[PDB]
């Protein structure tokens, strides 16, 4: 019963955490884009890079 | 004092040169905030396409 639980969460648990991931890969992605145009530094690219991974 | 007495001139030609030296200066001014604002929005221009 506990390991029908395990896989009743995990699942979603994970989905959860993927949803999460390419979020932050949007995020990062944009922050990108607005360092190559000129427009922050790389400090506040660096940062979501860190927040990526 | 640019040009001949007695003459005939046309419509927007040179009369005299009063030596501006503070229009000139505003001006620089002026266009250094331009040269900066310029590109501060043209940046923005490239940005807001890719909703950054």
């Amino acid at each position: 019963a506990d390991g029908l639980a395990a896989r009743g969460t995990f699942t979603e648990q994970l989905q959860a955490q993927r949803d999460l991931v390419k979020a932050s890969d949007e995020y990062y992605q944009l922050a990108d884009k607005r360092y190559r145009t000129g427009v922050d530094n790389y400090l506040t690219l660096l940062d979501a890079q860190r927040s990526l991974f | 004092r640019l040009f001949k007495e007695g003459s005939d001139v046309k419509a927007g030609q040179q009369l005299y040169q009063i030596d501006p030296a503070t229009y000139e200066a505003d001006y620089q001014s002026a266009q250094a905030n331009l040269a900066s604002t310029q590109e501060q929005a043209q940046r923005y221009k490239l940005l807001v396409a890719d909703q950054a």
